[PDB]
């Protein structure tokens, strides 16, 4: 556990969520773009507090963990890449094969009983889409479509995106973007006006709770997720009121955009329409470590050729991605960063008083905690412990 | 209308709760401690989670969403992080059958 | 439960006060002047470890915890005042009253079973010789004098001041004001000699421990507090000697000050007259957390009229400030300072060796643990807990 | 002790050394040459976590604790030194003589009953070669022989270096410096190709385990150390392969350098003959805290007279000091941060996966365990704590 | 040289009683049981009073910080006190208490 | 293909017994009750011997780090070790054991 057993106890109905402190082991993760990383040029990066080492070899991409057997230095502070299938650590010279991670050679002596009998943790790297995508887990991974959203994959889905690193546990991240009502903080972006967007403030429940969402746990693909149906039977705000008098107004646009909200295991958001209503979205909050993650944003948009892909391209630089992925998402950052203190010690996991537009959370919270592929643990970080 | 027919006293085993939903109006909770009946909303004061769902032990009902805990018999907190009294209903036993109030209990007209 | 068990065992005479870390709970604070809070234009600070907002309504002060209900976010990240008497949390639109905290309110659903159901935390507030004190405590507050030194609050007491944060402990600041033999760190201060100041080096006791204080814990109002009487029977040292020979001497000047000190809780002092025969230092150590406090200065000189109020405030800013308040304590913030290190892990409360002239540091410290209102705990902060 | 229980449980052949975060007590350490402090100018250090005061009073230092016995204020915050024998604090003025740390007088109450029967911890201090070394240890010191490598002390040895301060716990350097592998990282040094070394990329063992090093658990003056001898029977690496192929070879120069390598306690490396075949280098990695240490570095050459001397001084200048010293050994520098992270939380002092010329640590790491002359703790630092 | 206290039966067991001495430092005599002990009254450590403190057997434990001494030998029982005790004979004769003047 | 190790009696219960071989990693032949049992003698995770750490039952610790094997399977028993070690086939006759030169 990586939470005081006090606090878990209390929270009976998502506690290994609670506990998920560094994030799901045995998924899938993006964690950069195919064109960030060329050939034989090696690229660091921390997923779920391991550090690891990307590198492209004839076309094809290898992940070793970025901490040497021997002494545990990192290999990246001082890369040598001997020959083109191998690193070679630049301290006592300990060589290791890309493909299985074997010590296969130690300059410093090579008659060493240790050749051949030790070898480097490996994780398997698969591309799509043009993004890089981590299993950051154990065992022969499962295929790539059950930690994606529906539609990521599909053949003429064009995917562009922005990736960075934000300032708050994944977990945060993951909450505001399936949150019904955070849809407020969202008013004035420029994204409202300037692409004349139809947007409520809130939203005004109806119906049951089993009909808030539509829980997914019987997808083929192995899909596990959530869908918001908040709007479904609710009666959208566009006239917020203060003692009864009109404060605030929603935006009465033409353009109808998100009427179906996802969220996937390990941690996908999936907005469609968006954020145009021919579009959608597909964004990660991939756990770098306890206190930060990636905010791996993608846009998708069908295109049957390289016209209409070039368009897409050259719309996406000039207005999707400032208007949207930046002047839309921007506020979501610092929101995720204002919820940090409240969640630091652990303690707003039982002191949050949760209204109506929760239930939609609260559904993701079991779903995460009842179908996640692991908990990965500090002790998964330095070296896992056991007596037996 | 004034009083709710719930079940048949019967049908509960102490130490047990029973969710009674209501047209129009917030879910109500009965308890049954022992022999005796009482009843509060079934909406945990701390959030949106249900207090029927949760668990209970004598006379006090632990909410399952944080741990936070109630006395049916007051509706007052019992455990943190609850701090808002919940709704108290009167329940009675007429024939062997228990019903509920459909207005809450107030510090209206009784002992000071 | 603020420090080890262990370390406050060991201090039978004043363990409660070793574990005020954050301050005395149920006390008047002063946290800033009253032209420093405008209408309509809130205002943040931390008191006691507790995020609030101060905001001026028709001239009034309002005090509500700056940390909305629902996701424990800060409200002052974004203000939202969108009527006059509400502040609108940024996230999903909770309103609240400034009046009560009474959530009113709801933009992002209107028919949430919340509105009316919950309320943020409020604190009492209120303006006295221009001075912004915020009772940080439950229930009911006490009179303002109660908290005050006497004389404080007296009609024709005109008080100005300064006000800023330093890094040390609140106690650590309140025994060095109290302390009776610093005042050796102040022998060359330009107050000294540009204000005709008459200054010894410390003292030689006389008499025995009783005589050395008077504990007040019988005034009328109900203020409690400790008189510093070392130089009643004790004799002043003007030549400080080393092996017996001189090394330094103290101060001959004409003006007689600080005939008398006293240390009052929550911990302000009152130092009589200074730094001119005519005035009067009033200064408070507020707690923001355990590790600043708020270094709240104010000189008082009976004036008559506004011509005196607005001579006095003239002579304030061209000469008691700059040679005062900054020409004289200066030394004091860096003496706080000089102290952190060796109470920063609770053991400097168990190793010092003190001598005769702390006693009256010994009897503030019972004092304080004997009639504080109350021990702000982490718990308060985060929220207080209680399992059935 | 220092480390977690359970992992000094598991470690049944050096526990000691890895309780050893802070360093060994009762032990002499150089701390500054001797030209870095001057007739009454006091000098502040730290060194095993202990704030420590350096002065030279009629041409012989003296060495008091940097921490008053009053309120625990470090006296160098404001030094004031008011007699040629003494130090007077700048809060309360409590007087200590340099020669015996005894409380002396108190300025502020020449009558105190705390004057002569308080005493201020003081360590002896010693000259030698230039090198100021402090016995942080109680009781009477040992010779100073004890603490140091063979020869460093001879009559004709001129003794010249340089200090700084690097960030990574002492431990980490004392080990790569003793790592018959770590050679791999000198590589490219300027040093190897600009002064013609011989220098191998390692050494391929031979013999037994115990003809690899030579253990010193007793000399004439109590020296405990232990030789590297992976030379002795071992087989030098030339070239580097990686599957058969060459990918490095070493430097073929014609000075033969490092003839012989010893590490003794409490952590000084003798390297024999370095970096010239004349010379010898003799480097302490002095614990100041728990993440850093004095990178202590003295080259010697025996000098007959002063012509020899002043020549001698002036190659070190000129070459030495920026073509060894920094040109070879800072690439050293790096390589002790680099293995911080893996350390750090204590862990890999479980999880490292040694190989065969690790013997030499091995062997260093026991002999460290068995004959330290004591473990400093933190309470040492504070104040040594015993309840009855 | 002896100072008279008081009569042993002054004293319940297990209790401490301050003994001033003009011009000089307070004395603490202690009654372990039906024994009696003297040590200076000032706690090495600082200015607390040692008979304003706890007896637990011959150990007295300081008020202030919780350091502590035996009463018979005068050495440090417990931290952070370092300093010895000044030790004072005491002499019990005929149901009279009895404190040597001197030291040791 | 066999060495001599020793006579049974030689070795108490629970104890083990290192066997040096010339040109040759040497072996560590570990007695659990009345069975004998033999693997490499150095530990997997480094280069420590394991014939010089504590066995309990049929699990042997490695006294560098803590690590442990069951020195029946040679299979990684405690962590950090996960690289099973080499076990060696053993024979008592005539009340003497005897370890095979090869892994089994
Ligand atoms: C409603 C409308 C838009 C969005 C939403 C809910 N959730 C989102 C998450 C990321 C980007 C856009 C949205
Ligand atoms: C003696 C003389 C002056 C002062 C004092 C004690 N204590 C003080 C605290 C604040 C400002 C001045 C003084
Ligand atoms: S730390 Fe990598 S080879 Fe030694
Ligand atoms: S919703 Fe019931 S304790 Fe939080
Ligand atoms: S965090 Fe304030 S309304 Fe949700
Ligand atoms: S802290 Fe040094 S004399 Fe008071
Ligand atoms: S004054 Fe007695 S233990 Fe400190
Ligand atoms: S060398 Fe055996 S456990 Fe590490
Ligand atoms: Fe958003
Ligand atoms: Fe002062
Ligand atoms: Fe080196």
């Amino acid at each position: 556990a990586n939470v005081d057993e006090a606090i878990l106890k209390r929270v009976k109905g998502w506690a290994p969520y609670v506990d998920a402190k560094l994030g799901f082991r045995n998924h899938w993760y993006p964690v950069m773009f195919s064109k960030e990383i060329n050939e034989g040029e090696p690229k660091t990066l921390k997923l779920l507090g391991e550090n690891l080492l990307v590198n492209r070899i004839d076309g094809k991409l290898y992940c070793l963990k970025d901490r040497c057997l021997h002494r545990g230095v990192q290999l990246s502070v001082k890369v040598e890449c001997k020959t083109k299938s191998t690193i070679t650590c630049w301290y006592h010279a300990w060589t290791y094969r890309w493909e299985d991670g074997v010590l296969c050679d130690i300059l410093t002596n090579p008659t060493s009983a240790q050749i051949g009998r030790q070898k480097l943790k490996t994780y398997p790297v698969q591309e799509a889409k043009g993004c890089v995508f981590i299993y950051l887990g154990d065992g022969d991974p499962p295929p790539l479509a059950r930690d994606t959203p529906p539609n990521f994959l599909d053949d003429d889905m064009e995917i562009l995106g922005k990736n960075q690193i934000i300032k708050s546990n994944w977990r945060l991240a993951v909450e505001n973007g399936f949150d019904p009502s955070h849809i407020y903080i969202h008013k004035d972006s420029i994204l409202v006006k300037d692409n004349d967007l139809a947007l409520p403030l809130g939203f005004a429940p109806g119906g049951d709770r089993k009909q808030q969402t539509r829980v997914v746990d019987d997808d083929v693909v192995g899909r596990k997720g959530v869908y918001d149906l908040i709007g479904e039977h609710g009666v959208p705000v566009f006239e917020g009121t203060i003692g009864g008098e009109v404060v605030r107004e929603g935006a009465y646009g033409e353009k109808i955009v998100a009427n179906d909200v996802s969220i996937w295991l390990p941690g996908v958001l999936k907005v469609n329409p968006f954020p145009n209503p021919d579009m959608m979205q597909f964004e990660w909050y991939v756990p770098i470590d306890e206190n930060t993650h990636y905010y791996f944003q993608t846009l998708g948009k069908p295109c049957a050729n390289d016209e209409e892909r070039k368009k897409y391209e050259q719309e996406f630089e000039s207005k999707w991605k400032p208007m949207a992925l930046e002047g839309f998402n921007n506020d979501d950052i610092w929101a995720r960063e204002a919820m940090v203190d409240f969640y630091a010690d652990d303690k707003g996991w039982v002191n949050e008083i949760l209204f109506e537009s929760d239930e939609a959370i609260v559904a993701w919270r079991k779903l995460a905690s009842e179908h996640n592929q692991g908990i990965q643990t500090q002790a998964h970080v330095s070296g896992l412990e056991h007596h037996h | 209308q004034i009083w709710l027919k719930v079940c048949a006293a019967s049908d509960m085993q102490p130490g047990t709760i029973r969710r009674v939903n209501r047209v129009g109006a917030a879910p109500l909770a009965v308890y049954r401690v022992g022999d005796q009946f009482y009843a509060t909303e079934d909406t945990c004061t701390h959030g949106i989670a249900s207090l029927s769902e949760g668990t209970l032990d004598g006379d006090v009902i632990e909410c399952p969403f944080h741990g936070g805990a109630f006395n049916v018999c007051t509706g007052m907190p019992a455990s943190s992080p609850c701090t808002v009294p919940l709704g108290v209903f009167e329940v009675e036993v007429k024939e062997g059958e228990v019903y509920v109030a459909g207005e809450k209990k107030l510090e209206h007209h009784h002992h000071h």
